[PDB]
């Protein structure tokens, strides 16, 4: 969507081309067009993905499980 | 997005009639509510106290324009409003911001590197003042109008020719000095820095003097009393006069008993001295404020050269020259009947200066009035079409934007502006660089002014289409901000 | 750009009032006139033609809903939920671009492949009487009460049994459904021939008919 | 409330002008007018304008019947005396509001179109006389200009204002007349349109009557008929009798608008005859009035002397048609107009463009006395009438003088329905006129006009944009009268 | 007033105009009309949302009428020209804004229009005519993607025939025909193959009774509106008479003394196109009787009764102008599209007669036209110029509503469609309209018939110079 191009469109090519290859294909943001993601030295940061993974599960489910909001 | 483009549209059509020699003076009122009347966009623009912060980032890099080029801040506003206007009927075509940022990107190179492709520059130097001050016309005809640009350039340019030395040019020494009279005519050039005083115990024939600047300008107990005031203007008197001293100046009034111990030490009384001089004085001959009246010390003393009143103008005032550079101070006088015209004479002088001061750092010059634009335009728009990709639409928008400022020109010089463009883009095609829009004639016709000698320059002209394009980019890249 | 939203929220709401009708265990509505007599049913297609709907695009489904599936048996409310689901999910995508060419490209490539499965899965057991039974149970069920059902599907099936004779299916005409007003509502079976509504102004003329010759002729 | 209701008179006349303002010129734009029913109108000249304008003030009203009874004199002109009456009533209520009481105005008025209505009758124009052929040529062509038949163009014109002169009737009065309908075009196959030629007469495209006609025979008696020479089954048949009857008055050729008869040909080069089908009855009356015949009701009952004759009939083939030339009847009234191309549909452009040429000769020529077009004549009343004014002396000057300044609405009209800059143009005009009399060697010069197809000065006269003397009078006459009546209401 | 009048009518139009822009193409959206009582209709037609619409400003209503007069023109098209003139309009909004007189602005658009023109006729690939299989691709090519599909056979055989009992040699070499003359019989019953064509008119009424002869070998058709001209006719005895007179039975023994045999309660719907078939000439004056009372007409008759009704067989014709072309099936669902497609395939067949070219379709003819007045205009000087790349550029707009309704970014594939197309020379591609991806014409078996593409561009831009002539509206209200 930044990019510009189609939402869906690219994912869905996105998803076509991973299916059968498995490369991690990704994303290239000049032509909405899939891409191999490795030698184009895409490459982005490990420990910020690992500790995402648990940051947003916590927020999630506690926003999840909230109910009859009281005015204190 | 399409506020901040209404925005600044509008902050553009604000002052996009005020472009050229043809624009139409304005009714200031400052915020301590005086009436007053210019013409200059920057003088508005800094009058204008606009809400919307792309206005302000627009306003604000035609401000950094003018820091290093000294003008074209006029033409920034205008070429930023229209790529900005165009950019708003292409994201409503359906395009993206960023595509239409890299399309401006190339645009903008394009066109750095093909300006210097227009060789009509200066003949052979600063030197020959008479043709330079031919030369120095353009910005002169821009903020005063082409009547009086006969006078205007030859005081403007003998006064920077005064110190051309090792060619290094610079704006602070070169200063106006208001002098309300008779008319334009009656104004010349001076060198050095140009004040008034008050006294004339006056002596003209002055070594190097030592400038005294004032931080802080000016029945027996009634017997005691007197005699104690009489004691202690005494005594500050002659605490002034210590080390020799021999020139004072001060921004405070005269009286007898204090003209009576300035002449006892044969010392001139420099009063009513204006507000502006405390620290130019300091910054010119290197002199000081003192705290009071007694504690002026040899070591924050001031120090010039030539210390003598000039009659010229047939006013009395005192004019320092012959300083350690011997010629950097350069001073201009005026004539006129009210400072409200004298503001955008001198500031058409400012302008003078600065183009003049942009020769120096750019022997090359480029051909003005609307051929450079419509030349560049053709260029880029010739270009677009062999440039595949979804950057042609940017680019021949981006040439749009330079069409712009040829038909602002035309339509505040009175013309209809479509049928000038038109004949003028129609010519350039065969009747090359040097064509261009005329001013005198009613009927909408071109002109070739390679001969004409009206040629802006072209460093000023480069900055200026790099920083308002840039100033276009950054403004088309924010989306929202509650407001 | 808000029409399809309009238009979205119009069918989930017809949905939302049909859920509660789908399957014989689903509870029943009951339908209120202007008169005061009330009609009690829980069949999708007279709910469709007798419901005061609001909204115009929500006629517009019922009504073309009910022309359509009267050729065939019925499955209306089934119809009008997948219809309505159908919509849903298209908006979860619509609401981020998609124009809706593609969905329907989508819905139509579904469609194909979901006729072959069908085609494929269609089980072609031989016709009996356990089948016609289970067939009349399953579609009764449906209609009525649960015991009212089980007592209905014999008269039901063996009167369909009886017609299946002519090795073409007939009908209109051939079954017909006589009503009167008894007390017992248990009392349901058929009669073979014709049942007429009633007679004329004879004692006792011949009763027992049993042999008798028709020549009618008004 | 309300105030000096003169005040709101002339603010509805200045309306009226503005609803019809713009529409002045061939060049003007069209207006759309809607009824209570919503009916479609679409239009340029003015006087249909004000016959469909639903007016409601009673002064703009005045001005409306004022414009009707203008059409009904001259038929032109009702913009230009409706923009002038409502100019002259707006200086004159501004006159009044410095305080000038309107007696004067009104004498002032009265004197100044008295003074330009003697103006004009001492420098008018005559030159529409046999010498006048360049100006009548390109006359001709401005009326046909912004087409690309102009290549041929001149040719055109030539043969045109031939045919035109050439027609021209004698009536009892002695001015020169011509009949419009006389004239037609004719479709032609083959050679383009840079060969159409002048055709000397009338001819019908139809069957070959008799083709051994003499090339020059020595008489030539029209005889049109409308009964056919058809056998059936003071005859009972009527296909001899009939003809030979109208043979023996003395008519030479016999013309029959039915169907031909299967052995009329034989009778037909004995007696010099032909049956000529599809004969228009347009034309069938224009070639009766030529030759100096009346159509027949009935043969069956005046044709020896009543019937028309012709000196002179060609039978042959032109343009790969072959055409009935009865030409150079009794009276030249008989002609045609042959157009060479493929069919009469894409020729639209340039028979139109004939008839306008056409039209515009044929105003030309009747009228002798003439005036320069192109707002010459509003230059030239200006320029006398402003002098005349400060030479008069009385307390009538500023009447005379805003008098003079409102006759300059007209040319200011027409150069912003050009697209030009009005003030530019009109300054010009003005500034060309003033050497027309202040220096007697640019005597010539007054016939200085606009020039509509470019928007540039240019000298009319030469060029021919020309207008009746007495429209224009009229037209001033009447635009007086209308200001004064206005005026006098309070 | 002022400019505001102008903006207000193009404005007005601009409106009408893109509320279809989405209906044209093989994926046209379906648009949504109710009326104030619940009623709900869905429509994918543009002339009938067009007409139901209620529209009250002048201008739109002026236009929606030029539509539909358009529509009996030509046919097909009929949305086209709305979206061109509205475009247009729309893009001389900019240029009446930056007051320039709308003369100028009508210049340059019929220079532009004159540029039309002459490109249109140039880029167009010839066809032949009456050739099998160029005919059926283009009955694929504009007949089908319609509720035909699985019937194009006899639409393709009724076009046939169609186009050759319509010829009209009148004042060249066939180039006149007619679509009202054609003797269509739309009687619904048995399967829909039972339609056939007939050579000659033929009539749904005869004679009440039949014991009297109607065929004869030289059927002398005369036309007729009190037994004297009964017995007037026997001038030259044409075996039969078609009156509008009832006929008794003595009556009709008169016509048998008389060797007529006239007709009663006959409307002029069938008396026109009798006329037309058989050559004939009216006539009852007394004194216009002459030898030309009587005209051969057709060439033979025949007596049968279809479909257990009573008809008139009026077989070969001595001209056939006025042919029969007999249709049976289930219902009329299905022949209003045949009568419409036929009327299309007469158009075409009379245009290639006129001339044989099919200019490429789904925008290559569009872009081909836009790119020969986008380099043309480079040349050419005066202010006139940005009205005529303007027009040029505003008739982009086909191609962008076609992508649009196929889901399709606009954008890039027009972008992708024009920098090919001006590289290319003389390829005049296009967009697929099902699938929005970009495709040689040639290659899809796509084309557009040349009259109505020039009646199309023609009409839109003389109805743009028309709205923008427009001075003032007022007169009342
Ligand atoms: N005599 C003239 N004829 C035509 N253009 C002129 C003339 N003098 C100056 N100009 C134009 O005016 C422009 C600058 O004017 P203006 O915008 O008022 O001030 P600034 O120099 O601050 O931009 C220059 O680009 C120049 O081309
Ligand atoms: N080609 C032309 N060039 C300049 N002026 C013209 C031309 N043709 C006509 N006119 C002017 O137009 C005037 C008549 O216009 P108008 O009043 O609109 O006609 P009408 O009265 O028939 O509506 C004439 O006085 C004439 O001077
Ligand atoms: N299958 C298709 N592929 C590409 N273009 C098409 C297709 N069908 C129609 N078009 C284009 O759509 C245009 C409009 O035709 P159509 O929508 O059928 O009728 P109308 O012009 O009356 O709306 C035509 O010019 C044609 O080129």
């Amino acid at each position: 969507q930044n990019s510009g191009f189609d939402l869906q469109e690219t994912l869905v090519k996105i998803q076509a081309e991973h299916s059968e290859s498995g490369q991690l294909v990704g994303v290239d943001l000049n032509t909405g067009e899939p891409m191999v993601a490795a030698e184009v030295g895409v490459w982005d940061n490990y420990c910020v993905k690992k500790q995402l993974l648990h940051s947003c599960t916590v927020i999630a489910t506690n926003i999840l499980l909230v109910d009859e909001i009281m005015r204190a | 997005v399409y506020r901040n483009i209404q925005a600044c549209k509008e902050l553009a059509q604000t002052t996009r009639t005020a472009y050229g020699p043809n624009g139409m003076n304005k009714m200031v009122i400052n915020h301590l509510e005086k009436l007053f009347v210019t013409n200059d966009a920057a003088t508005i623009l800094r009058e204008l106290e606009v809400q919307h912060p792309a206005a302000k980032m627009i306003v604000m890099a035609s401000h950094m324009q003018e820091q290093e080029v000294g003008d074209g801040t006029n033409f920034v506003l205008v070429f930023a409003g229209a790529l900005l206007e165009l950019a708003e009927e292409l994201l409503r075509i359906g395009l993206s911001v960023s595509e239409v940022i890299e399309g401006y990107e190339i645009a903008c190179r394009k066109a750095h590197e093909i300006l210097p492709n227009l060789v009509c520059c200066s003949a052979k130097n600063l030197r020959d003042i008479d043709e330079v001050s031919s030369l120095l016309r353009t910005s002169i005809m821009s903020k005063q109008y082409g009547n009086e640009v006969f006078l205007a350039k030859l005081i403007a340019q003998a006064c920077v020719s005064i110190f051309p030395d090792s060619g290094h040019f610079n704006v602070d020494n070169i200063r106006v000095c208001k002098i309300l009279g008779s008319g334009i005519s009656s104004s010349s050039v001076l060198h050095g820095m140009v004040f008034k005083k008050e006294t004339e115990g006056d002596v003209t024939s002055v070594k190097d003097a030592k400038i005294a600047v004032y931080s802080c300008p000016f029945a027996e107990e009634l017997m005691n009393f007197s005699k104690g005031e009489e004691n202690l203007m005494d005594a500050q008197v002659k605490a002034i006069a210590d080390t020799g001293a021999n020139v004072v100046v001060t921004g405070g009034k005269v009286a007898d008993m204090a003209l009576h111990y300035a002449n006892k030490y044969n010392i001139m009384l420099v009063r009513l001295n204006s507000k502006w001089d405390l620290r130019r004085l300091c910054k010119t001959v290197g002199a000081t404020a003192l705290p009071r009246l007694t504690p002026p010390v040899l070591e924050e003393m001031g120090h010039c050269d030539s210390v003598y009143l000039s009659e010229v103008g047939d006013t009395q005032v005192v004019v320092f020259k012959h300083e350690k550079e011997d010629g950097a101070i350069s001073t201009i006088v005026l004539r006129g009947s009210t400072d409200n015209l004298m503001d955008d004479i001198e500031r058409a002088v400012d302008d003078g200066v600065n183009t003049f001061k942009v020769l120096t750092r750019d022997k090359r010059l480029v051909p003005g009035g609307g051929a450079t634009e419509i030349e560049l335009a053709k260029q880029i728009t010739s270009y677009g079409e062999t440039c595949p990709g979804l950057e042609q639409y940017a680019i021949k928008k981006f040439a749009e934007a330079f069409e712009a400022i040829p038909r602002a020109l035309a339509e505040n010089s009175g013309v209809k502006a479509n049928e000038v463009i038109s004949k003028l883009y129609a010519v350039h095609q065969e009747g090359n660089k040097n064509v261009g829009l005329d001013i005198e004639a009613e009927v909408p016709a071109v002109k070739d002014m390679l001969e004409a000698g009206i040629l802006d320059t072209y460093l000023g002209k480069y900055w200026a289409i790099k920083l308002a394009t840039n100033a276009a980019v950054t403004v088309l890249r924010v989306d929202q901000i509650i407001m | 750009q808000a029409a399809l939203a309009v238009n979205i929220s119009a069918a989930r709401g017809l949905q939302d009032v049909l859920r509660t009708n789908l399957g014989p265990k689903g509870t029943m509505k009951m339908l209120v006139s202007g008169a005061g007599d009330i009609k009690l049913t829980k069949d999708g297609n007279v709910l469709l033609h007798e419901m005061q709907i609001q909204h115009p695009t929500a006629s517009l489904i019922a009504k073309v809903a009910t022309a359509q599936d009267d050729i065939t048996g019925d499955g209306t409310t089934s119809n009008v939920l997948i219809i309505g689901e159908l919509l849903k999910q298209a908006d979860l995508y619509i609401s981020e671009g998609l124009h809706p060419r593609i969905i329907t490209e989508g819905f139509e490539a579904a469609k194909e492949k979901a006729l072959q499965f069908l085609e494929e899965v269609k089980v072609s057991r031989e016709m009996d009487r356990e089948t016609l039974i289970d067939v009349a149970r399953t579609s009764l069920r449906t209609k009525v009460h649960a015991e009212l059902a089980d007592v209905l599907t014999e008269a039901v099936v063996d009167s369909i049994l009886a017609i299946k004779k002519q090795d073409e299916p007939i009908d209109l005409f051939m079954i017909e459904i006589m009503e009167m007003k008894h007390k017992s509502e248990t009392d349901t079976s058929l009669i073979r021939g014709l049942v007429l509504d009633h007679g004329a102004r004879h004692p006792d003329m011949k009763k027992r008919v049993e042999d008798a010759y028709i020549l009618t002729c008004n | 409330t309300g105030e000096t209701i003169r005040s709101q008179n002339v603010m509805a006349a200045a309306s009226i002008a503005n609803i019809v303002k713009s529409s002045l010129g061939p060049v003007g734009l069209d207006k759309m007018l809607v009824d209570d029913i919503g009916d479609v109108t679409i239009t340029n000249d003015g006087a249909t304008i004000l016959k469909l304008l639903e007016v409601e003030h009673p002064a703009a009203k005045v001005l409306c019947e004022l414009a009707d009874l203008q059409d009904k004199e001259v038929g032109d002109g009702t913009t230009s005396v409706v923009i002038i009456a409502a100019e002259l009533l707006k200086n004159a209520d501004e006159l009044v509001k410095q305080k000038i009481h309107p007696t004067s105005v009104i004498s002032g008025y009265r004197l100044a179109c008295k003074e330009a209505v003697r103006y004009i009758n001492e420098n008018l124009i005559v030159n529409t006389d046999e010498l006048g052929r360049d100006c009548l040529i390109n006359a001709a062509k401005t009326s046909m200009s912004s087409k690309i038949i102009g290549i041929n163009g001149d040719f055109f014109a030539n043969m045109v204002v031939d045919a035109v002169l050439a027609i021209k009737y004698t009536d009892i009065r002695g001015q020169p007349r011509y009949p419009v309908n006389s004239v037609n075009i004719l479709k032609a196959h083959g050679r383009s349109q840079m060969e159409s030629m002048l055709i000397s007469g009338y001819a019908l495209n139809c069957v070959v009557g008799s083709q051994g006609m003499p090339k020059r025979i020595v008489n030539a008696k029209i005889a049109c008929l409308d009964f056919s020479l058809q056998k059936t089954k003071r005859e009972s048949d009527i296909t001899k009798e009939r003809i030979q009857k109208i043979l023996a008055t003395g008519a030479n050729v016999i013309l029959t608008t039915g169907g031909i008869d299967d052995m009329c040909l034989k009778y037909f080069v004995e007696a010099g005859a032909m049956a000529v089908r599809r004969v228009l009855k347009r034309d069938l009356k224009r070639i009766a009035k030529a030759s100096g015949a009346t159509i027949l009701s009935t043969l069956a009952n005046f044709e020896a002397a009543m019937l028309g004759q012709a000196e002179e009939v060609v039978q042959e083939r032109i343009c790969d048609d072959e055409l009935i030339l009865i030409k150079n009847t009794k009276a030249r009234t008989s002609a045609s107009i042959i157009l060479r191309g493929a069919n009469d549909f894409m020729c639209d452009e340039m028979e139109r463009s004939l008839h306008d040429a056409l039209c515009v000769v044929k105003r030309v020529l009747e009228s002798k006395s003439v005036v320069p077009g192109g707002g010459a004549v509003e230059a030239a009343l200006s320029i006398y009438l402003e002098n005349y004014a400060t030479s008069m002396g009385s307390r009538e000057q500023l009447a005379i003088a805003e008098f003079a300044r409102s006759l300059l609405v007209i040319p200011n009209t027409l150069a912003v329905n050009a697209a030009q800059d009005s003030t530019d143009l009109v300054a010009k005009l003005r500034a060309f006129h003033n050497e027309a009399q202040v220096n007697p060697e640019r005597k010539n010069l007054k016939w200085i006009g606009l020039d509509l197809s470019n928007g540039k000065p240019r000298d009319n006269k030469q060029a021919g944009v020309f207008e009746p003397t007495i429209v224009k009078v009229k037209s001033l006459k009447f635009a007086t009268e209308a200001a004064i009546t206005i005026l006098r209401i309070d | 007033s002022g400019r505001k009048v102008q903006s207000g009518n193009i404005n007005a139009a601009k409106t009408i105009a893109d509320i279809i822009r989405t209906c044209l193409g093989p994926k046209s959206m379906m648009k949504m009309l109710l009326d104030p009582m619940g009623g709900i209709v869905m429509t994918n037609d543009g002339n009938a949302i067009l007409r139901e619409i209620q529209v009250q400003h002048p201008a739109a209503k002026s236009m929606i009428e030029i539509s539909r007069t358009q529509d009996e023109e030509v046919g097909d098209g009929t949305t086209s020209v709305i979206i061109l003139a509205g475009e247009m309009l729309s893009v001389a909004e900019h240029f009446l804004e930056q007051q320039m007189h709308p003369t100028v602005v009508i210049s340059a658009y019929r220079k532009a229009l004159d540029d039309m023109i002459s490109t249109l006729k140039k880029i167009s690939i010839p066809v032949d005519i009456s050739d099998s299989d160029m005919m059926l691709n283009i009955i694929n090519s504009s007949i089908t993607t319609k509720a035909i599909s699985r019937w194009s056979s006899l639409a393709c055989n009724i076009a046939l025939d169609a186009v050759k009992m319509v010829q009209f040699e009148e004042n060249g070499r066939k180039e006149i025909d007619i679509k009202k003359y054609a003797r269509v019989e739309k009687i619904p019953g048995g399967i829909i193959e039972d339609s056939c064509v007939l050579r000659g008119v033929m009539i749904n009424k005869d004679v009440t009774h039949p014991r009297m002869r109607r065929y004869i070998k030289n059927p002398r058709i005369v036309l007729l509106d009190i037994q004297q001209l009964c017995e007037d006719i026997i001038q030259l005895k044409p075996d039969v008479v078609i009156t509008e007179k009832g006929i008794s039975d003595l009556a009709q023994h008169y016509l048998m003394r008389a060797n007529i045999t006239a007709i009663r309660r006959v409307r002029k719907t069938d008396n026109n196109r009798i006329a037309r078939a058989c050559g004939a000439r009216i006539v009852s004056r007394p004194e216009e009787l002459r030898e030309d009372d009587v005209g051969t007409g057709a060439g033979l008759l025949e007596i049968k009764k279809i479909g257990d009704e009573y008809f008139t067989f009026i077989t070969d014709c001595k001209d056939p102008k006025a042919c029969t072309i007999l249709l049976r099936g289930a219902s009329k669902e299905i022949l209003s599209e045949v009568e419409r497609n036929l009327q299309d395939a007469m158009q075409v067949c009379r245009n290639v007669l006129l001339d044989p070219q099919l200019v490429p379709g789904g925008g290559a003819s569009e872009m081909a036209v836009a790119h020969a007045l986008t380099e043309k205009s480079k040349a050419m000087t005066g202010v006139e110029q940005w009205p005529y790349r303007a027009v040029a550029q505003a008739l982009e707009v086909i191609p962008r509503t076609l992508i649009q309704n196929c889901g399709a970014s606009t954008i890039r594939l027009l972008t992708s469609l024009r920098a090919k197309h001006t590289q290319e020379n003389c390829e005049t591609w296009g967009v697929n309209g099902e699938t929005g991806t970009l495709v040689d014409m040639k290659e899809l078996g796509i084309w557009e018939p040349l009259a109505v593409k020039l009646q199309t561009y023609k009409t839109a831009v003389e109805t743009a110079v028309l709205l923008l002539r427009i001075d003032d509206i007022v007169s009342g209200h």
